[PDB]
């Protein structure tokens, strides 16, 4: 009889997953004019 | 979680350049039910992991035509993101229609 042993190594499985997300952001709305160069008042001709 | 300096790299290959608003949502379809041009957004570099448009943008729509919807577009016509303004907008008389702040950002 020996009843001897033996060793190995450590040997582990695993799954690793890092995810992210998005999101868009927006902001507008309806033109009243608009910063303008200027501004003085105007008599126009044809 | 995620770095940074990776979502700064990640997202340096949207470059949206045009932008296109839609009466509908474009979720399904992207490629149809235009309502606008396509209008030029120019936009910053990554920063922070958010990208940011660097000047305003100005959209000429029709007249009697309703905004709802907004998607923005590359060189190559590949639908980048699509999106909703925040509320629904109907131009009687040919008006004109000003984006703010366009923010497309990854850091959740």
């Amino acid at each position: 009889t020996r009843v001897h042993s033996y060793r190995g190594v450590l040997i582990i499985t695993d799954e690793l997953t890092v995810e992210a997300g998005s999101r868009v952001s927006l902001s507008g709305y309806v033109s009243d004019g608009g910063t303008s160069d200027v501004f003085t008042i105007c008599r126009l001709l044809d | 979680t995620l770095t940074i300096d990776g979502k700064n790299k990640i997202l340096a290959t949207l470059t949206p350049t045009t932008i296109v608003l839609h009466n509908v949502d474009p979720t399904a379809d992207p490629t149809a039910n235009k309502v606008t041009q396509p209008v030029a957004i120019f936009f910053s570099e990554p920063n922070n992991g958010l990208i940011a448009s660097e000047d305003t943008v100005n959209i000429t729509v029709p007249a009697s035509a309703t905004v709802s919807h907004f998607s923005l577009w590359d060189d190559n016509s590949k639908c980048v993101a699509t999106g909703a303004l925040s509320s629904p907008q109907f131009f009687a008389e040919e008006g004109i229609y000003v984006i703010s702040s366009v923010s497309i950002d990854l850091n959740k």
